[PDB]
């Protein structure tokens, strides 16, 4: 649905995961 | 999950334990993707080999869980299987090509802080996104090693692999409708779901829109962790109409 | 048998 794949306790707080910059960074 | 770390509380909210009813035991992963839809390996509920074949009654779904064992009240929900619908070309006697399948809950799970459903690739994020080297998210309380048990759900995070590299690295024909991730023995580090982490999901966060996205689907590996082998994957995306026509037509 | 009993309504 319209909200799916933001978490309610890091995306929609605007709080990061400890590796989710892992993901990022290899998105090259 | 080998090689992996505990999750952070929410850092999944779409994973679902699939549990046995009696005896009261984890069967697989699984993952949320609507309220009333739960997405898995076809060979976590029919794979004759071993003579698993699960009815519906055989079954729960247990979502918003953090804990392996123990009941968490108050956080997690419980939910009874309406329908199973698996692929109807899953190959189980060769090489589990198409390994997907769908559970349509009894009722609609309420969503909170731990239950949340993920995203499914439209073609552009598939395309997008899945590039060797790329890294994705696996997630589980499968094994800590090929032969204990996590406390807590695991998470690793591992590169997909070059499509002749993962060829390379088995006998079994390997097929569009999957694909292959872990490091090489040269990169250092290590890490692969195994045996109870089947049917959960391999996640990607779009860089696009900054949502989570289920590419992929723990289907088989030789082992776990072993050096110059790597974790399968239902290839998600390729089999979306499948997914699509199931759920449009029996809501 | 690893798993605590979950409540006898599921
Ligand atoms: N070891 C087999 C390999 C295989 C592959 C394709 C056809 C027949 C056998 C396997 O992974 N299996 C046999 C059927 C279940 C699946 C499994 O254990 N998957 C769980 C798993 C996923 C990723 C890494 C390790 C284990
Ligand atoms: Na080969
Ligand atoms: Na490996």
């Amino acid at each position: 649905e319209a909200d799916c794949g933001l978490r309610p306790l890091f995306e929609k707080k605007s709080l990061e995961d400890k590796t989710e910059r892992e993901l990022l960074e290899s998105y090259i | 999950i080998v090689e992996g770390s505990d999750a952070e509380i929410g850092m999944s909210p779409w994973q679902v334990m699939l549990f046995r009813k009696s005896p009261q035991e984890l069967l697989c992963g699984a993952s949320l993707i609507s309220d009333r839809w739960v997405l898995t390996a076809a060979h976590c509920l029919l794979y004759p080999p071993w003579d698993k074949n699960f009815t519906e009654n055989d079954l729960l779904v247990r979502i918003g869980k953090h804990s392996r064992t123990r009941y968490e009240r108050n956080i997690e929900k419980i939910s009874m299987l309406e329908k199973i619908y698996i692929h109807p070309r899953y190959n189980w006697r060769e090489n589990l090509d198409r390994d997907i399948a769908l559970m349509k809950l009894k009722k609609p799970v309420a969503f909170s802080d731990y239950i949340h459903p993920v995203c499914l690739p439209d073609r552009e994020t598939a395309a997008s996104l899945l590039q060797a080297g790329y890294k994705g998210r696996v997630t589980g309380w499968g094994n800590l090693k090929e032969t204990g048990q996590p406390s807590v759900l695991q998470v690793v995070n591992l590169p997909i692999v070059e499509r002749p590299v993962c060829k390379d690295s088995t006998r079994i024909r390997i097929t569009d409708n999957m694909f292959c991730a872990g490091y090489k023995p040269d990169e250092g580090k290590r890490g692969d779901a195994c045996e109870g982490d089947s049917g959960g999901p391999f996640v990607m966060k779009s860089p696009f829109n900054n949502r989570w996205y289920q590419m992929g689907i723990v289907s088989w590996g030789e082992g776990c962790d072993r050096d110059g082998k790597y974790g399968f994957y239902t290839h998600v995306f390729r089999l979306k109409k499948w997914i699509q026509k199931v759920i449009d037509q029996f809501g | 048998g690893d798993f605590e009993e979950i409540p006898e309504e599921y």
